[PDB]
């Protein structure tokens, strides 16, 4: 049902009831079997483009069928078009990628070498990352690696933790291993 | 898709239902005279 | 079942008029994240919007409808709510026709007008729903007043169908 | 806002106003805040080779200091002296952050 | 009957109409949901095919370079490795920074 | 679906006109640039009609606000941030900084 908003689905049912009653009303007190039940069947068939065993014979009855057909044709094509757009966009990352976006928040450990690396950095990407990190609220920084690990695990993919590759590799192997190292190493150093 | 995107097709459908009701009253009076 | 058929119509006619007239009067159509006078949970109806929690709880304001013909006409219709009020008057006249049908059996066309009044009243309400939703867009949920109005549409159409059924049965037994 | 009620050097407000006040206090000098007449930051027209704006005001001697957001550039450093930067920045892009019958 | 029900259902799923239609409330409910099932499934088949046929129709990987899992390497202790190491061109510097750190 | 960030986005398109402040460090930075992107941007800006340039930052701010998102103003990040904060704040900084400097 996502290809159409919930309001559109509600109004399609409201329009369906209105067309069925109006088609029944103008078919009964007219010169020249569209009962209330038959009108609902014909209107349902027209919306699903399946056709029925009867068609209106009066000019007043045929106008109702004509517009209801136009409403059905636009809506069914709208559902197919929006579903295709919805599926094709879904079919269509690293440090730079993490720096460009803002949907995922990324932090470091407080009073750590990584925070010091970002603070004193002069590379464009890392300077941008630091300018973001210093201002971010709530604080993206953590007090312990465990805190950052829990924050990535409980942020449901909205938090990216910047930590040392050794701890990262160790954690990515630990159960439930629901974390993943993404991209390469931002620099090279040693203990 | 929101209702604002296809709000036009709803006005035509309601407009057509109103016109069809008006035609029947015209036809009824002509056929009743 | 003619007695119960008229009983359904008169009960439904009152309920359709009752359920919709409350929707216009009350102010719980939409639960949006708005402001009453800082931003606070608010409940907005067709005319006034009021905060739902906090210090300024219960402080309502008139909805300011106005901040080019295509969008001027859309908000002008929504400003005065011509369609939701129009369906109330059509429902009011339809109820009068139903009540006057029992008070004067000379002409059977009176109950037919009640069916046309109620069927037309339903159509005017759908336009009120489409216009209100379209103008609202230009996180939210709909309150009971909006669902009160939508339930008045189903009742009005069903009473309209039954009112025509009474007229059809009345004329068919005379001719046949 | 409502500068008519105020008069003299205290006619203005802003970051550089307080910065000029603090620099004046630390250096120990009195000063009069003159707005540049051209209303330009500064550049030399390559044809006339003439400096306009605040840089022109400083070079020609009509002003003794400039406490505006004046960017440190190589061409300006060749004609006027700059202190250490009091604010960092970069060139940036700004942006000014369904009809009926559209079916 | 049993044979006409199979023919009607197959016709309804193919959106090709039918020789007969149900006349009872119980039969029309079965026809109604089967009609709705047919509309969603075929729309799903047409919408997903599109995507496949679109996402597909849609120094590149060496423009930004690889950009992608298309890891690219060089020979060790060769003039090409040395060329990439000592390069100062934006693309080549990006390529070298990637190649030296990639694991 | 076609109805489903950087320096190139402006250089690459031509539907949005982008200008700078006249007699300013940004104009001079673009004029004397030798970087391919910035040289392309300068060649466009120098020969653009109507003049993309403006006389004051307020002029560029109102131009972006009243160009209905058809004008991209190139200004210093500090002013950009200040404007994007003050009401009606219908403007936004896009991407990073083209360079780094200070006042």
């Amino acid at each position: 049902l996502d290809p159409l908003a919930y309001e559109i689905w509600m109004c399609i049912v409201f329009a369906y009831i209105g067309v069925s009653v109006v088609l029944f009303l103008v078919s009964r007190f007219s010169p020249y079997e569209f009962g209330i039940f038959n009108s609902l069947w014909f209107s349902l068939g027209a919306f699903m483009q399946q056709g029925c065993d009867i068609s209106p014979r009066s000019l007043s009855g045929r106008i109702v069928g004509g517009v209801w057909w136009f409403f059905t044709l636009i809506i069914i094509s709208s559902y197919t078009a929006n579903l295709a757009a919805f599926l094709t966009v879904e079919r269509m990352e690293s440090a730079e990628d993490l720096a460009k976006q803002t949907e995922i928040a990324y932090g470091t450990l407080e009073a750590g070498s990584t925070k010091e690396f970002f603070r004193r950095s002069k590379i464009a990407v890392f300077e941008k990352m630091w300018t973001y990190m210093k201002s971010a609220e709530p604080s993206v920084f953590v007090r312990t690696t465990e805190e950052g690990m829990i924050r990535v695990r409980k942020s449901k993919g909205k938090y990216a933790y910047l930590l040392e590759s050794t701890m990262n590799e160790y954690i990515e192997q630990r159960k439930p291993c629901d974390t993943m190292k993404v991209g390469g190493n931002l620099d090279s150093k040693g203990y | 898709l929101s209702l604002s995107n296809v709000a036009g097709v709803f006005y035509i459908l309601i407009g057509g239902l109103g016109l069809a009701m008006l035609v029947a009253l015209i036809e009824f009076c002509y056929k009743s005279r | 079942d003619r007695g119960i058929q008229m009983l359904i119509t008169t009960v439904g006619a009152f309920a359709a008029f009752s359920l919709m007239t409350i929707a216009v009067g009350t102010d719980y159509w939409l639960y949006s994240r708005g402001v009453c006078r800082e931003e606070v949970m608010t409940h907005s109806g067709l005319w006034r919007t009021c905060c739902l929690e906090g210090a300024f709880r219960g402080v309502c304001k008139k909805i300011d409808h106005f901040p080019d013909t295509a969008e001027y006409l859309l908000r002008a219709v929504r400003a005065s709510s011509v369609f939701p009020i129009l369906s109330v008057t059509l429902l009011f006249f339809g109820g009068l026709c139903v009540a006057a049908s029992e008070f004067h059996r000379s002409r059977h066309s009176v109950i037919l007008s009640a069916g046309i009044f109620f069927v037309s009243a339903g159509l005017s309400n759908i336009i009120g729903i489409i216009v209100y939703i379209s103008a609202n867009a230009g996180s939210y949920s709909y309150g009971w007043s909006f669902y009160f109005g939508a339930f008045s549409f189903i009742i009005a159409e069903i009473v309209g169908v039954v009112a025509v059924h009474i007229y059809i049965e009345k004329h068919q037994q005379l001719r046949a | 806002k409502n500068a008519n009620q105020f008069e003299g050097n205290d006619r203005y407000e802003g970051y550089c106003v307080e910065l000029a006040a603090e620099i004046a206090k630390h250096v120990g000098y009195s000063y009069r805040l003159e707005i540049v007449s051209d209303g330009k930051y500064g550049a030399r027209d390559p044809d006339t080779k003439a400096w306009n704006g605040m840089v022109g005001e400083l070079v020609y001697g009509r002003a003794d200091v400039a406490v505006a957001p004046l960017t440190i550039t190589l061409v300006r450093e060749e004609v006027i002296d700059f202190s250490k930067p009091f604010m960092s920045l970069g060139i940036s892009i700004m942006i000014k952050k369904p009809g009926v019958f559209s079916f």
